[PDB]
């Protein structure tokens, strides 16, 4: 097809081996976490984690919502005027 | 005269790994 490239690492064998000591969260590791701690906080109020459907979240995410159409017609009738 | 000299093992020399190191073809560019 376009001949992709998967990720690869091999070793090194050497001096330039083991320096680099760079923290930097990339986007995997946060939505590791992310799903980590959403897989946990749900076998302490579900009691089974195969995690098909996820309602904690839901709820969440609907106060969020809230949130935000609030802060919309906020706005939406301060342009009012 | 001349002192004499016995055959010992010749102390093993730093290896060399004659490997033939295979590299990975690139991308082939969508567009």
């Amino acid at each position: 097809d376009r001949r992709s490239f998967s990720s690869r690492t091999p070793v090194n064998e050497n001096p330039d081996g083991v320096q680099y000591r760079r923290g930097f969260v990339t986007r995997h590791q946060v939505s590791g976490w992310r799903f980590v701690m959403r897989r946990i906080a749900s076998g302490v109020a579900l009691h089974d984690t195969r995690m098909l459907v996820d309602p904690l979240r839901t709820q969440s995410r609907a106060v969020l919502t809230g949130a935000l159409i609030l802060v919309t017609g906020l706005v939406g009738c301060f342009i009012f005027s | 005269s001349r002192l004499i000299f016995e055959h010992q093992r010749r102390l093993t020399p730093p290896t060399t790994r004659k490997g033939t190191i295979t590299i990975e073809p690139p991308p082939q560019l969508p567009r």
